[PDB]
């Protein structure tokens, strides 16, 4: 109930970024390879604007899904 | 009196920019915490034009 | 006062603690207009009328 919105589009690291100023809720993303270690790579990467979603909620709390 | 309508008069801060909220929880106004109900300085936060 | 002929205390050259008044639970209502009873404490006045 209530979804004010839906949409249908160790070797890799997906990135995010979540921002909720004034109206609505920015998101932005990348991804690269990386070797198989346990720490954060060395080289540069940038993160692009995905969505700004009509969620209106402060937001406090997440959870990964396996 | 038209009582559908409603306006929040009591918050415990100022919204931010398009801040939205629904929510009916009591305002303590008063000295001591109002345990969800209505009383002195307990104040129902949604109030009527009428 | 009767209520056909009631009394106006004119206020003035005074700090209002209107908590003093808002605060005492003995009264069996409090009521504002205009103000909200944590707000009054902060406002100015050039006369008050009781």
């Amino acid at each position: 109930n209530n979804c004010t919105f839906e949409y249908v589009s160790f070797k890799n690291l997906r990135e995010f970024v979540f921002k909720n100023i004034d109206g609505y809720f920015k998101i932005y993303s990348k991804h690269t390879p990386i070797n198989l270690v346990r720490g954060l790579p060395q080289g540069f990467s940038a993160l692009e604007p995905l969505v700004d979603l009509p969620i209106g909620i402060n937001i406090t709390r997440f959870q990964t899904l396996l | 009196g038209n009582y559908n309508y409603l306006y929040r008069l009591f918050r415990k801060s100022n919204l931010k920019p398009f801040e939205r909220d629904i929510s009916t929880e009591i305002y303590q106004a008063g000295s001591t915490p109002c345990n969800g109900v209505k009383g002195f300085n307990c104040y129902f936060p949604l109030q009527s034009y009428g | 006062a009767s209520v056909y002929a009631w009394n106006r205390k004119r206020i003035s050259n005074c700090v209002a603690d209107y908590s003093v008044l808002y605060n005492s639970a003995s009264f069996s209502t409090f009521k504002c207009y205009g103000v909200s009873p944590t707000k009054l404490n902060d406002l100015c006045f050039t006369n008050v009328y009781a």
